[PDB]
């Protein structure tokens, strides 16, 4: 049980740095939307930068933590089956590539 | 979740410069043959059905118990007895 | 239009045939002899003896109105 | 053959048979890409021929042997059922080599 | 019988040997003849050996299923009931069942009849060829 | 209405295709996957045949 | 730049079965989701397909529908909108009430 | 006489090769333990040997319990051959009726209806016009 | 003035019958007297789950046990015989009377 919980903390960081991510993607989105125009390249470009930072710190985490992360796989049971009727969870644990 | 095939190779193949080295080619009129082999919709006569040329033969899946051909512009229709019938013959 | 209808038909008669035979082997029969009629309830799923006899009957009847 | 983005699932098999059950569960498995034919439960199979059985059976029988086996992790009668490819090489102890 | 009355009683006898032989192993004690404990385990083992002969007189079948009902410690006499039970069970079934098929086609050759008079004669041939002499 | 699943399964272009595709890949992969007499003693359980 | 190659009897086999593949509405729509629509040479290979009008080869074509399908397609808008799912629904069903 | 019927062979082991195969292994796993014995503790001596002798124990029970119910064996083969015929028959009718199915579909494979003119038409012209105007 | 296929074959029906009793007919009636539900009396017939009756007879507490080795061992059976050297496993036997440890002798069920 001490892999889990080593896996639990490593998945934790990973869902932290992610959140952040998602923050500033939101962010990004709403400046674009901000002005019915596009946006000035400076600040645009500036906002590629962060989210560059953002992907890099994720990735440093999923090779740091990559042996722990593919040791472990994912089924969803127990309290996933009230809701389990749906194929929403087939969408969300698809790993399709794009 | 569901996928369906890809289209053939040579769709990716086309490119708007050997189509202009084939036009290059039909002015000067190996590679250019073989896309002008490529480019050319060479039908097919007989012979091939599976993914028949003529439809299916009842001779052909069982034994056929009886056989008839009628006459231009006539028609036979006889008169023999198992309810003591007169009436056409192919419907008989 | 007569003729593609009037094949339909003789379709349906081959379709009448193996569906009425499937309808009687699926309904009640348990015939006791000299011992007591006993059921499997669940499985068996029967059918009143006059139900039997008076479906048999309105098949045969179909049948040959198809004919 | 990539198995992992694949979704599978014969409707005409469990219909043969009837309602979804445990050990029907592992026939479907059986049946699924997934399985693997040279598996220890298809050992089994093969060697029991149109007899009865029992589940406790099925596990003490998969301890008891030694190799690649599928084995119910957990099982929610209603809908789903959790499957897993445990190899163990001794009893009581078990590497899970995938899980499905 | 007679010869599985013989073989039951030496295997009687032979489940009474291990008995005796765990017993005399248990409580041991020096007041114990040495010469009483491999003298049961001599018991044991000639018991085993007229085992295979025994059998041999025997000849009966075990089906599989009762194997496994007695491997599972369940009562083979349920195995017999159970039997018996079905084959009475089928035996009406089927028998119902040609029944139904009976009426099916007395109704439907009696419907023919009324419909299609002109061929009795053909139907009632047809019923009297299923027949035996 | 048009060409069956299965059909378009077994079409000569995808088995062409994943001729010189390898196996191994992801959205064929998909499709891949879509596509007695006994003399011995009845079980003791009655059963009506379906 | 690898070789060609293609073969001749197979390739109108093939390039039958794929004007059917047209003619279904979700081929089209995963079609376009896989953007198979942004290459040029797509489009040349289309119009290779109008060889398929023509009465001795349409006389092998199985389902009419690809014909129309590729004159709807002759759009880039349409294009677009066949990736889109709402509109791949409306055309299914479209055919699905023809039928 | 009573009506020949099929008899049923396999499914079933003889008594005689259950109490060989029991009496040679009992027999094998005396022996075998005889040898781990030498090396053992006393009182591990003793107690492998009380484990085996209730073991082989409980073995030779169960083939008591066989023996005993044998003479019910030619009565149980019996019917288990009777169910066999019956089973039989019901096969009979659930096989007639697949075969019937079959043909049915055989025969939706060999009509054939009139030909639909107007599509046909409208491909000569290269659009299926009806699927247009149709549609919004 | 004959239709075709009607009557080409004829059959004598099948040679058991269903509508006949066959419990009568294969003899198993005095079988269904002794292991049916119901007696000839119209008492009811008791039939442990278990086999206990026969192990009813005999000494000793005897739990019921399932365990499918005696299949495994007709799967694989064994040669014709074991070598067995008496003198050895005497020798072998003979044991010093101290006591075992964790060992209860309820399986005896002496008392």
């Amino acid at each position: 049980d001490i892999s889990t919980e080593k896996t639990v903390e490593s998945l934790e960081a990973i869902r932290h740095r992610i959140a952040q991510i998602v923050q500033s993607l939101t962010h990004f989105l709403a400046i674009l939307h901000q002005s019915e125009s596009l946006s000035p390249w400076p600040t645009i470009h500036k906002n590629f930068n962060i989210l560059l930072s953002q992907i890099h710190s994720l990735s440093n985490n999923l090779a740091a933590h990559s042996h722990t992360l593919q040791t472990t796989s994912i089924y969803p049971s127990l309290e996933f089956p009230v809701k389990e009727q749906e194929p929403l969870l087939t969408t969300l644990l698809r790993t399709k590539a794009l | 979740f569901s996928a369906f095939p890809p289209p053939p190779p040579y769709y990716k193949l086309f490119t708007r410069e050997n189509i202009e080295k084939v036009i290059s080619n039909m002015e000067k009129e190996e590679i250019e043959s073989l896309a002008k082999l490529f480019k050319k919709p060479s039908c097919l006569t007989s012979g091939t059905y599976q993914m028949p040329l003529d439809s299916q033969d009842t001779g052909a899946v069982s034994a056929s118990s009886v056989n008839e051909g009628f006459r231009a512009d006539q028609k036979s229709k006889d008169g023999e007895t198992s309810d003591l019938i007169k009436i056409p013959r192919r419907a008989y | 239009c007569r003729c593609t209808q009037l094949q339909d038909t003789i379709d349906e008669v081959a379709t009448q045939f193996y569906s009425s035979i499937h309808y009687l082997s699926s309904h009640h029969d348990f015939v006791p002899l000299p011992g007591q009629e006993k059921v499997s309830d669940s499985k068996v799923n029967p059918i009143s003896a006059e139900e039997l006899q008076f479906a048999q009957r309105d098949l045969a009847k179909d049948l040959v109105t198809k004919f | 053959v990539d198995l992992t983005s694949i979704q599978w699932r014969m409707p005409e098999w469990v219909q043969s048979m009837g309602g979804l059950r445990t050990e029907n569960v592992l026939e479907y498995f059986s049946q699924s890409p997934f399985y693997s034919h040279k598996s220890n439960n298809e050992m089994l199979k093969m060697q029991s021929q149109f007899n009865a059985l029992d589940l406790g059976d099925l596990n003490s029988q998969l301890k008891r042997l030694t190799g690649i086996q599928f084995v119910i992790i957990h099982e929610r009668p209603p809908f789903l059922w959790v499957i897993q490819k445990q190899n163990r090489l001794n009893e009581n102890e078990v590497k899970p080599l995938t899980v499905y | 019988t007679d010869e599985m009355k013989s073989l039951a009683s030496r295997l009687e006898d032979t489940t009474q040997a291990f008995y005796d032989l765990a017993l005399i192993v248990y409580n041991l004690e020096d007041t114990t003849p040495s010469d009483a404990i491999p003298e049961s385990l001599d018991t044991l083992i000639r018991d085993l050996k007229s085992l295979p002969d025994i059998s041999r007189k025997v000849n009966n079948l075990i089906p599989q299923d009762v194997l496994e009902y007695i491997e599972q410690g369940r009562n083979p006499d349920v195995y017999a009931r159970q039997f018996s039970e079905l084959v009475q069970k089928d035996n009406q079934y089927v028998n119902g069942k040609l029944y139904a098929i009976e009426g099916f086609q007395k109704a439907f050759a009696e419907e023919i009849k009324q419909a299609y008079p002109e061929v009795s004669s053909v139907v009632d041939k047809i019923l009297n060829e299923g027949k035996v002499e | 209405p048009w060409p069956s699943e299965d059909q378009m399964r077994k079409t000569l272009l995808f088995q062409f295709s994943t001729s010189m595709v390898p196996n191994l890949s992801a959205t064929a992969s998909q499709l891949f996957s879509e596509q007695t007499k006994m003399n011995y003693p009845a079980s003791p359980t009655f059963t009506t045949q379906e | 730049l690898l070789s060609k190659v293609p073969d001749d009897k197979s390739r109108f086999e093939i390039e039958l079965e794929f004007v059917q593949m047209l003619s279904n509405p979700w081929y089209l729509n995963f079609l376009a989701q896989h953007k198979y629509f942004e290459d040029e040479a797509f489009l040349q290979y289309l119009e290779y397909m109008e060889y398929w009008r023509e009465p001795e080869y349409v006389k092998f074509i199985i389902y009419p529908t690809c014909l129309h399908m590729l004159t709807l397609l002759k759009n880039p808008q349409f294009r677009n909108d066949i990736s889109r799912a709402d509109l791949s629904k409306q055309v299914n069903d479209e055919i699905y009430y023809e039928w | 006489e009573p009506p020949a019927i099929p008899h049923i062979t396999e499914g079933f082991y003889p008594l005689p090769e259950i109490v060989e195969t029991f009496s040679h292994h009992v027999l094998q796993e005396l022996v075998s333990l005889a040898e781990v014995l030498p090396s053992m503790s006393n009182v591990e001596k003793k107690k492998k040997i009380l484990d085996w002798l209730l073991r082989s124990r409980a073995f030779t029970m169960r083939l008591l319990v066989l023996a005993r119910w044998v003479h019910l064996s030619p009565s149980v083969h019996r019917c288990i051959d009777v169910v066999a015929f019956l089973q039989g028959q019901k096969f009979c009718f659930q096989n007639l009726v697949h075969v019937l199915q079959d043909i049915r579909y055989q025969l939706s494979f060999a009509r054939l209806r009139n030909s639909d003119l107007v599509t046909a038409l409208d491909i000569l012209s290269t659009g299926t016009s009806l699927r247009l105007a149709n549609a919004p | 003035p004959e239709y075709h296929y009607v009557g080409s074959v004829d059959y004598q029906p099948t040679r058991p019958s269903a509508h006949q009793n066959l419990i009568e007919l294969y003899g198993l009636t005095e079988l269904a007297k002794k292991v049916g539900r119901v007696d000839e009396f119209g008492n009811k017939r008791k039939m442990r789950r278990s086999y206990k009756a026969y192990i009813q007879d005999l000494p000793g507490y005897n739990e019921i046990l399932r365990d499918n080795t005696i299949k495994q061992w007709l799967t694989n059976p064994i040669r014709e015989e074991v070598p067995i050297d008496i003198e050895f496993l005497h020798h072998v036997f003979s044991v010093e009377p101290g006591i075992i440890p964790g060992f209860n002798p309820k399986v005896f069920g002496l008392e």
